[PDB]
Formats: structure tokens, sequence, C-alpha cells
RNA sequence: AAGCUCGUAUCAGUUUUAUGAAUGUAAGAAUGAAGAGCUUUUAGUGGGCCAUUUUUGGUAAGC
RNA sequence: GGAAUACUGCCAGCUGGGACUGAGGACUGCGACGUAAGUCAAGGAUGCUGGCAUAAUGGUUAUAUGCCGCCCGUCUUGAAA
RNA sequence: GAAAUUGUUGAAAGGGAAGGGCAUUUGAUCAGACA
């Protein structure tokens, strides 16, 4: 029989090309991320230099990991960790901010500590603990085809294509995050830092909002 | 001359155990001369034998010996924990435990 | 109670015609309270005036 | 251990009311989100304002000017009781502002039990001039060539057992 | 049949993402940057004191 | 044949609660039906249970060390069967077979390679 | 448990916006889920004790 | 004026030590290096070497030792009793 | 010709309880593989 080597080799020529669209793509994200950073360290620099104040643009984009246990937990709460698949203690997952999301972190402060992700958390959570919803069936990503074959309908092609979808909050967000599976992290490495985990982090705590640390905390529960 | 000892000296304290609960699979062990847990970083991987003397006479020898490896520090003063083949008989809380120099990282 | 649906439907009629009349970008969905954009806050006449509890 | 953070707020700017006033203190707190978390919380007692209606405009680690000489501060404190709030002058000989307030927290845990929640500085001061620095205790350091032994000394032992029956000369 | 992690095992960080070639090649994270004299104003300066 | 190593789970035998301080009842495992009982709400300390979690590995199981799968076996016609499968199944003789056909099974055991688990039984000189 | 539909846009102890004198509606808002509806019938079940927060009465004090 | 450094953050920077784990069983896949052929840390352990070959494994068992562990059944009640 | 219950013989343990679980030492005893 034929096509033993011939279709194989289109096949390899095919996977050669849309590795080189996947390669020229993450050289257009990983310059878009540097300028964008410079940007924000140079109108800073202006505005000083001005003698004015840059305030910077908010957050659009959190991670929320639960603290606490199942039990001892009123309804008001209990249904917002469901609806934030916090199901389980020390699970983590990426929340778009709006005035509608931002209130239900709000009722739910008790019970999670959340914050700002950097890019280089949202990288080494996706690497490490990246599993996606493939009609069910919490799948390991380790392949490009794998993020392609769902979500190439939302133009993402790619491990890092998800990953800019993530942080660059995109038209396709919903899809992305809702595609990727709640991550399920270990208890921090070096510790919680607080002697008691429940006070504020504001009053010697761990939950509630932390803003920027949330990076030091996740990539040790990483 | 008087000396042969290829080993450090260290004593067997106790088993791996909360208040209430002990861990018999985990022993801890304190070696001599080791203050921190930096220092004991060095004995890590190293083999523990206790050496015992049983009355009878097994395999031509009325000596008998339980291997074991040091596994991880065991908190802040130089007390070491320790995963031995089979583990050791509880009676021996404060006896001799002889850890060797092999395998070495010098 | 269904007040406002009626009249942004009305709103959807018109910016369905609106729509069609213009090379378009829909966006008939209304979106929640985003986050703060970036902006360069001069301080030439109006001074960053200091206070403390003095009291 | 503290930080100083200079942070400010001016009621966010709506219609028919731009750029208002910009209202600036001085923060001493651990972190950056503790001092924001404290400046919504002053502002709120200084005047009818709340955090939802402003914004944080600067916050910026304000650096200690010459942390190698010795000064001598005196901090304006108000703090909150078992009774209700009063104010005490403490004067501190220390480095740094950051290291005097350290010292004054630590203190006012110590002799009145306030934990950080309770204790409002108002004003942290230099004086400049000496015999115009008013406690006792602050003015027993500034004499003339002092010269004080530290008799009865502790060794630190890191055995057990010791072999001489320790002398605790200096 | 086995989750290999990447960060770790530099074999699978370049099964995804081929750029990690060129990112390690010309360092691309430990990348220097111009610096430029934009001194702050005297009224940053006097307001900081 | 190449098989995995047998990890038991279980070594121990799942003895009736009160089985060794009364005579009368038996050794044999029964579930403590009683509502108030500290067994059947597993309490620190209380005697261990059968449940589906001590299961054996399905690739190593009713393997004897050997890895071999025990097989009862009363006379040639029934040992004859394991012909084909030599070194997955071994033969085992029958408790009620004479002496007299116990040499017969092991010496046509031997001729076709099938292992018996079980010589030595009455096989007294 | 059984049959017949749709496996869906059937919804949710949740937030937002708007309508209103901590509760009421609607949504071409958010977020979450593939266990939805309709008949037919078949077991068990029909006590409460403790505590937190609202609120009305109380008094040496508990309440 | 010209520098250093702390602290904070990043590196798809490099280099050691220690622990537990090796599931699967002809080949398919995704990759990396190579001028190509071929090789590989890339769809889960192989290579080399030694002692013993029996009570040395291990089991059963009597005891010792560290830690844990109310007496079952019923009947009450919101519970224990 | 069972158990309860008892005698003898051999081993072991025993300072105001005993029997039970996890783990091991010790003593006793036993299974294959080397067909």
């Amino acid at each position: 029989a034929e096509q033993v080597a011939a279709e194989r080799a289109a096949r390899k020529a095919a996977n050669k090309e849309k590795r080189a669209i996947i390669l020229e793509r993450n050289a257009a994200y990983q310059k878009e991320y540097e300028t964008a950073e410079r940007n924000i360290i140079q109108a800073k620099r202006d505005a000083k230099a001005a003698g004015s104040y840059y305030v910077e643009a908010q957050h659009k984009l959190v991670f929320v990991v639960r603290i606490k246990g199942i039990n001892k937990i009123p309804p008001k709460p209990r249904k917002v960790l469901q609806l934030l698949r916090l199901t389980r203690i020390n699970s983590g997952t990426f929340v778009k901010v709006t005035k509608a999301t931002l209130e239900l972190l709000k009722l739910i402060e008790p019970y999670v500590a959340y914050g700002y992700p950097s890019y280089s958390t949202i990288r080494q959570l996706v690497y490490k603990r990246g599993f996606g919803k493939i009609n069910k069936q919490r799948v390991p990503l380790s392949d490009n085809a794998i993020i392609e074959a769902n979500l190439g309908k939302y133009g993402i092609l790619s491990i890092d294509d998800l990953i800019h979808e993530i942080i660059t909050v995109g038209p396709h967000f919903k899809q992305a995050n809702n595609f990727l599976w709640p991550f399920k992290l270990s208890n921090p490495s070096g510790g919680w830092g607080v002697p008691r985990k429940f006070k504020h982090f504001i009053q010697g705590g761990s939950f509630g909002n932390r803003e920027e640390f949330i990076n030091k905390l996740v990539k040790s529960m990483n | 001359a008087e000396s042969h000892r290829l080993y450090v000296k260290g004593k067997h304290l106790s088993y791996q155990r909360s208040k209430r609960v002990n861990n018999p699979n985990v022993s801890l062990i304190k070696i001599e001369g080791v203050a921190t847990p930096q220092d004991a970083q060095f004995y890590l991987g190293k083999r523990i034998a206790y050496v015992y003397r049983a009355s009878k006479e097994v395999r031509g020898s009325k000596i008998r010996v339980m291997w074991g490896k040091v596994t991880r520090t065991h908190g802040n003063s130089g007390v070491v924990r320790a995963t031995f083949r089979n583990n050791l008989p509880a009676k021996t809380f404060g006896a001799s435990v002889r850890i060797f120099l092999y395998p070495s990282n010098i | 109670c269904r007040q406002e649906f009626l009249e942004r439907v009305k709103a959807n009629a018109a910016k369905r015609a609106e729509a069609k009349a213009q090379g378009v970008a829909v966006q008939l969905k209304r979106q929640p309270a985003q986050p703060r954009e970036s902006r360069i806050v001069s301080t030439e006449g109006n001074v960053p005036q200091t206070l403390a509890p003095v009291p | 251990h503290f930080k100083e953070y200079q942070v400010i707020g001016r009621r966010l700017p709506t219609e028919s009311v731009p750029e208002p006033k910009l209202f600036r203190m001085r923060i001493f707190a651990s972190n950056e989100v503790i001092a924001k978390s404290r400046y919504w919380y002053f502002l709120q007692k200084l005047h009818k304002v709340k955090k939802a209606s402003g914004e944080i405009v600067s916050i910026n680690q304000i650096n200690e000017a010459h942390p190698t000489k010795v000064k001598n501060f005196g901090v304006w404190v108000r703090y909150d009781s078992r009774s209700g709030t009063h104010n005490m002058y403490k004067e501190i000989r220390d480095v740094s502002r950051v290291a005097a307030v350290e010292t004054l927290y630590q203190d006012m845990a110590a002799r009145h039990r306030a934990r950080f929640r309770s204790i409002h500085i108002l004003k942290v001061a230099e004086i400049e001039k000496t015999a115009d620095v008013k406690r006792q205790y602050v003015k027993q350091f500034l004499t003339k060539d002092l010269k004080f032994p530290l008799p009865h000394r502790v060794q630190k032992s890191t055995k057990t057992f010791s072999y001489k029956r320790p002398s605790t000369f200096y | 049949v086995l989750k290999k992690n990447p960060l770790k095992n530099k074999q699978v960080l370049l099964r995804l993402n081929p750029y990690a070639k060129v990112f390690a090649a010309e360092k691309l994270g430990s990348k220097k940057a111009e610096k430029t004299g934009t001194k702050p104003a005297a009224v940053f300066t006097e307001t900081l004191k | 044949l190449p098989h995995p190593k047998i990890v038991k789970k279980h070594t121990k035998k799942f003895k009736r609660h009160h089985s060794d301080r009364y005579h009368r009842v038996a050794e044999n495992w029964r579930k403590q039906k009683g509502i108030d009982s500290v067994v059947r709400r597993r309490f620190r300390g209380n005697i261990s249970q059968p449940k589906i979690g001590y299961g054996s590995n399905k690739k190593t199981k009713f393997l004897s060390p050997s890895g071999h799968k025990t097989f009862l076996v009363a006379n040639v016609k029934d040992l004859e069967t394991l012909t084909m499968h030599t070194k997955t199944y071994a033969a085992e003789i029958a408790h009620n077979i004479s002496a007299k056909n116990r040499v017969v099974i092991l010496a046509r055991a031997k001729a076709l390679g099938i292992k018996v688990t079980n010589p030595k039984g009455r096989l007294a000189l």
C-alpha cells in the first residue's frame, strides 16, 4: 500500500508551517509585553519630570485562591465560591474585574486570598498546573494541538496565546478561562508567613486583597 | 591506634510524632557535634546503622545490624530524620546509632 | 418592574436600524463598570497640599 | 519593621468639579498595601469621605535623609484606650524616623497595651538644639564625654555543659 | 501517559513554545535598557519632604 | 511468566469485633449493625474493616508468590487442560485424591511441564 | 423507579443595572452547570437541644 | 558631582547535595540536535556490579517496647447518662 | 469424640486490671526457589 510516507511527509510540512506561525506570534507577544511595561516606566518618569502625577491603569485581572475549609460557611458566600469554581481549599481561578465581580469578591473576603497577578506567575501556573476542560475530563496540556483543537474557534492556537488572552484580558477571556480547569495548588512551600491565617492581610493575616504579594504567595503554592 | 572510628556516633531519640500519634516509619536522630540545620545538610543520604547484640548466633555472628538512610533535617537543633529498612524497636529511645561517612560528596 | 426592558428593546430597535445603515461594530450589550484607565494628572496650579491629624 | 509612605488622594474627578485638593500625608507601615488602607482609615476621620469616592494617586517610599547621623526625635502620639482617646509626647533618640517610630510602637504596646489599629501618629519632628530636649531619660545621653560600663554580662552557651564556672566580667 | 512539566525538562519546554530557543539565545530576560536624564521637578521633591 | 511485584495492601486477617474476647463469637468477619458501635463509626484505635480500597492489583490478583494462578486438579484428564497454559496456571492436587493416584498425576505433570503446587502430599517413604 | 419528550439555552440560597413603597420584578448584563420538563407509582420520614445576628418587650440581676 | 549597594521584582541563567516514586510494555504522536544519514533527557527505567540462595526475605505466632484504644446488646431522649 | 471446663508436661509474661490497633526488636515456628 501507498501513503506509508507521502501523507506522513506532507503532515510534517504542515506541522513545521503551524509551528512557524506560533513562533512569530510569540515574538510579537514578547515585544508587546516588553514595550508595554517600558511605557508604564517612561510615563511615570515623564510625570515626575513634568512635576505631575501618573496614575496607573487599574488592574483588570485577579487570581483568587481559597483559604478556608468547606464547613461553617454561610450560604451567601458558599454559593459564590461554587460560582468562582473554588470547590476545594487551595483551588485557584482567574477573575475578570468588573463592578459585578468585585462585590462577589467582597462577600468572600474572609475565605479567599486574592490579588493582581504578574506575567511570570500566570506563565508558571499554565505551564505547570495547566489543565483543559475538553467536553469534561481534565486533560493535561503538554501539546499545542490540544489547545488548537478546542480553542481554534476563538483564534487561540498555542499555550502562550492562551496566556496572552488571560493577562491582556481579551475579547475571548471567558472561553480561555472556563477552558482552564480550576488550578489545584499545594499548600505554600515557605508557609503562610502569618501565625493566624484568618485575619485580614492588612492586620497580620492571609485573607482579603494583597494586591501584589499574591505573586510571592501563589509561586510558593505552585 | 585507639581510634578506629570511621563514623559519627549519634543517638536515636524518638519516633516522628505528635502529642498522641507516633509514626514508627520515621526515627529522629541526634548526631553529636551538630547544632544547626545547616550543619546536618552534610549528613543527608548517609547510611546509619544501629548495631545491637543478640545472644543467638544467626549467620556466624552474635552481632546484628539495621540499615537506613538520613532523609531530611528535623527542627532547629541539628536533629535529623531517618528511614530504616525495618523500623527501630522503640526500646532504642536513647541508644547509640552509627552515622557512616558514605556516600561521600567530599 | 420591567420599565427598562421595553425601552432598551426600543433602543435596540434604534441601534439595529443604525447597525444596518452603517459599516458597523454593533455592541448592543450593556458592559459592567470597567477598571479606571490611566491618566497624567498635572500639579501646576492645583498643588498637592499636605494634611495631618494636627489636630 | 517599618517603612514611611507619602500617600495622596483627591476624591474622584466628576462633572462640574475638576481637579480637587490632593490630600497628602506621611504614613508609617510595613508595606504599600497596609499604608494605603491606613490612609483611607485616616481620611474617613479627618473629614466625611469614603474609600469608593476617591483614588490613590501616588504612593512613594520616603527614604531617610541622613541614616548615619544620630537624631533626637520628638513624637506626638494619640491613641484609643480603655477609656477615651488622649494625646502623648514621647522623646526618642534614634538614627532614622522609621527606627524611631518602630521603638515607639513596641513601647506603646509595652506600657499602654495599644496595638497597631489604635495608634495615630500625628507628627514626628527632629529636635535640632539640645537643652530643648524635654525628657530627662533622653537628656541623660546628651552629657559631655559619656563613659558608662555594662556590668554583669551573660556569656551565651552553644552547648549544655560548661567546664569553667563562667566569669561575668566586662 | 505521564505529565512532563516545562520550566524543568527543557525538552518539553521546547515542545511547546518554539520561541524558547530564541528567548534563550538573545537572553531576552536579562535585557539591558538605555538611560535618560529626566530629572524630577522642584514641586515633587518639596512635597516628598 | 513476567508479572509485577505483588502488593497485598492488608496482610493481616480482618477478625470480627470481640472475637478474641468471647469464645462464642467466631473470628469470621461480620459488620457491626448497631448504630452506637464505635467500630461501625470507625473511631481511632478500633479494628480495621474490609472495604474495597484494600482490593488487590488486577494484574497480580489470585496469584501465588511464584506468579501462578492455583488450579485444583482431581485426575489426568483435568490436568491435561493446562497443557497450553503452563506459565499462567499451576496444578493443585485435591485433598481427597489417593496416594495411588497422586503419583500418576505428578509423573504426568512432570512430562507436560505443568507445575504442581503441592508435591510431598501423601508421598511418605 | 418507569415511560415519553427536548440535552438543552432548562436554569442557579450569587453579583450588576434599571424599575421600587432588605426584601419585590426584568435583563439583548456577569459568573457558574450539560442531571430538563412532563405522567405513572414506592419505601422511609412528620422531634428537637445549642449557639450567632436582627427585633419587640422587660429588672436588683438573670431574661 | 560621580559612583556603589540594600530592598523589591524578573531570567524560556548556570551549577551542586538530599528524599520518595519507575506505573506502561513490538511501532505509530509531539518535539530537539545534526550538512544529511542517524542520535536523544521527546508519548512513565535502563545500564553496570556484588553478597546470599536459606530460614538470610517475609509470614504466622508468644512476648517486650513507643504511641493510641470506655462494655457489648437493647430502650429512651435533642443529648450524654 | 468438638467446645466450655480441668490435669500434667514445655515456652513466655506478670509492681493497683486484662483482652484490642499501628510498628519493630527478641524468642518460637513455617512457605517456596535450585528442575
